[PDB]
């Protein structure tokens, strides 16, 4: 019997080894429904006539 | 895709004609075969 669970040996002091580092993984998903969540985009102005 | 046309006019039969225009557009995706109604009580 092997025993899984270890605890961590986060410091910011230690090596390259161990380090803390955040981790978000993006899940991306496109169905046949529409979109309702769009990313900002930079516009131009209106010129009229 | 469920979509909702509303009309509210004011006016047992209904006469004169109408546009209808949309409300509520969402993207549910699911299958319905059958509906019901409700009511209110007093």
């Amino acid at each position: 019997c092997y025993f899984p669970l270890r605890s961590y040996s986060f410091r910011p002091t230690y090596g390259v080894g161990h380090q803390p580092y955040r981790v978000v993984v993006l899940s991306f998903e496109l169905l046949h429904a529409p979109a309702t969540v769009c990313g900002p985009k930079k516009s131009t102005n209106l010129v009229k006539n | 895709y469920f979509k909702i046309y509303s009309k509210h006019t004011p006016i047992d039969l209904p006469q004169g004609f109408s546009a209808l225009e949309p409300l509520v557009d969402l993207p549910i995706g699911i299958n319905i075969t059958r509906f019901q109604t409700l009511l209110a009580l007093h």
